[PDB]
């Protein structure tokens, strides 16, 4: 929230230390309002508007169809976690330890430990 | 009962995707312009760091959910310049050139229905990533891909296909043949236009699902602001007044109690925000699954992409959400006829392939499980598999053979 | 690391070690500090347990999703688009992973494509011959029938199609003579 | 059952009955004990609601 070297005012705020270029590439380090910075071309930190990929038009007609001829086989991967490590936290060992008055005073908070 | 009439209906489903991105400060909310307060709060800096890390985690989780929801294809498609689809009319779902954004009329109508003071106490708003223009362009590209292909772009290369053949292929997925569409195309087009008009008139004066979250967030912010005026067992809610009228030796306990109360309030608010973020994540996962299993390709899951036989879907954008418009074919008027298991002609038990035998009261015809199509039972539509003494309830009826007159 | 670091803070006291406080002060003057330390440690443990419960709920949801995907992709062929990979799902090969599972789906995806003039149906002597499960294409003059997954031109016969009404019902329908292999078999 | 048994805890006091404390001590002295009891019960209720 600052009104504005290489100072540039974007819809996300104000960036100091990057020159805005005219070319648009893929998103890397996002900032906000559709802005992503990276480290490209001698090479320094520059700011540019992220692109939404390739833009192509499909030839639509009333008497045409695209029948595939050659086919390929591709294998994809997927990483999904299942479980994690089981951690146990002892109440007395973490609160008191080798004391007596502490253990006697902790008797009034045994329900929380349970 | 065999249905004879049908009516195309369009449903509407509202599902949230993301919510607001808020960030709460520790020193600005607890202390401010003081020294002893900061010295006492430095002992509880671990809690502040944990809360800031949780806020950053919620912020990046919202961005990840938005990226997973509003991203299905990698190529931006445009609408064809020729407005011809075979009787149908697609003019309300396309972005109007009069508006500066890439939103259509339905999107602008639904956006108007949804309705620095908070930043003074350290409650700032983080700038979102996916802007409205990018979401509108993504929705337009998805609509163009669906009207120029349907499901071929969602699994590989884009295959061109007319809208009539696409509609016929979608109707063939539920058992309905192509003659029903090639003979009653104008009726289906008029029914679809009437359904679109009814939906457009109903959406114009509802959207409480995209508003209850904002209302709860505003109420939580107001509660957090009002909690700064409470005493928490003291005499006032101003640290400067306490430091002026009372000495630090007699105000340290009060400052500690205030800090503890504010830390408990911040912990409760962070827990509520985590619960809301988990709910938003679940809703976004559900919306992404519905987008992948309804719009991209036609699925056979009963009651998942609408109420009835799902044909095609039109994805629409929404502020902090998404609008789904499915095509639910539902049968209407039906009649009453009599059925028959198999046919017993010359001892062989003829069973139909995929049709059903009906009779108006005298003659016996064979039709399908959808539309009433009276046909003549031939040798190519039925198969033999045994005798008539093993089938229970089989009647006696002759079987026509068109091969005999062709040989004479 | 956070639980380890939550042991040196004073929480409004003069020390963080219980043995240090009990060795310099008497219980009647250190009971309040002991109670404050116990309350702070209980609050820290409650926050940690809440975080662990949230993480356990997230792990439960992830495990349920992974088991559903496993049972729907490996133990069967599901027609759910964009669920068992990107393309037409064939089979899968589950693998082992520490605290996880690695998936190896098989996604048949078409590659090359061409352009051909398609037709909805073929009219003969006043009857529309709709295909049972194919599509009529042309290459300049002749007309063949192909499937929806491979370019296989076939001779327009009779048993491969079915009649339904006349030809004056289709907007854009062409005309082509049916070969009909039943006629040469009778000659 | 845990919420019911929480009413028997002392949370660093001398008893758990409010009337017993109000009848044995003057109001301008049991305020800290009442505040501690209220804080403990509010923490227990917050954990239960979570």
């Amino acid at each position: 929230d600052v009104n504005c070297s290489n100072v540039f005012q974007t819809r996300a705020g104000c960036l100091i230390g990057a020159e805005h270029v005219n070319n648009s590439y893929e998103c890397d380090i996002p900032i906000g309002a559709g802005i992503c910075a990276s480290y490209q071309t001698s090479q320094s930190i520059i700011a540019y508007t992220m692109s939404l990929g390739a833009e192509n038009s499909v030839a639509y007609s009333n008497n045409s169809i695209a029948i595939p001829t050659n086919f390929t086989i591709s294998v994809t991967t997927e990483i999904l976690p299942v479980s994690m490590t089981k951690t146990s936290v002892d109440c007395t060992m973490y609160i008191c330890g080798d004391s007596t008055e502490c253990s006697n005073l902790l008797l009034q908070y045994g329900s929380f430990c349970t | 009962a065999i249905p004879t009439n049908f009516t195309i209906s369009v449903t509407t489903e509202i599902l949230p995707v993301s919510m607001t991105k808020t960030s709460v400060d520790c020193t600005m909310y607890i202390c401010g312009d003081s020294t002893e307060c900061s010295n006492l709060l430095l002992q509880y800096g671990s809690f502040c760091t944990q809360l800031n890390r949780a806020l950053t985690g919620i912020a990046v989780e919202q961005d990840k959910n938005t990226q997973e929801v509003f991203a299905q294809v990698k190529q931006i498609y445009k609408t064809p310049p020729i407005k011809d689809f075979g009787g149908f009319n697609f003019s309300q779902i396309l972005p109007d050139p009069s508006k500066p954004s890439k939103r259509s009329f339905i999107e602008d109508l639904l956006f108007n229905k949804v309705t620095c003071a908070q930043k003074f106490n350290g409650l700032t708003v983080l700038p979102p990533l996916l802007t409205d223009e990018m979401i509108a362009q993504y929705t337009s590209a998805l609509l163009a891909g669906t009207i120029t292909s349907g499901w071929t772009f969602g699994a590989g290369a884009a295959l061109q296909i007319p809208f009539a053949m696409q509609m016929a292929y979608r109707f063939n997925g539920i058992g309905v043949t192509q003659n029903v569409l090639y003979e009653n195309q104008k009726l289906i087009a008029n029914q679809f236009n009437s359904a679109i008009g009814k939906i457009q008139d109903s959406l114009s004066s509802a959207l409480g699902k995209l508003q209850d979250v904002v209302n709860q967030n505003a109420q939580a912010l107001n509660t957090l602001v009002k909690q700064l005026s409470s005493n928490f067992g003291a005499i006032s809610s101003v640290l400067n007044d306490i430091l002026s009228r009372l000495d630090p030796p007699e105000a340290e306990v009060q400052i500690d109690r205030l800090i503890t109360g504010r830390l408990q309030s911040l912990q409760t608010y962070v827990t509520q925000q985590l619960i809301r973020a988990a709910e938003i994540r679940a809703s976004a996962n559900l919306a992404a699954t519905k987008m992948s299993e309804c719009v991209l390709g036609q699925s056979k899951r009963v009651d998942f992409c609408g109420k009835g036989y799902h044909l095609m879907s039109f994805p629409q954008s929404a502020p902090h959400g998404v609008v789904f418009l499915h095509v639910t074919y539902v049968p209407a008027q039906e009649k009453n006829f009599t059925t028959a298991p198999a046919i017993c002609h010359d001892g062989k038990a003829h069973f139909p392939r995929e049709g059903v035998f009906v009779s108006n009261g005298t003659h016996w015809f064979v039709t399908q499980r959808n539309f009433y199509e009276p046909q003549i039972i031939t040798t190519d539509n039925t198969f033999v598999s045994g005798n008539c003494d093993v089938v229970i309830g089989i009647v006696n009826n002759t079987v026509y053979d068109p091969l005999q007159p062709e040989l004479d």
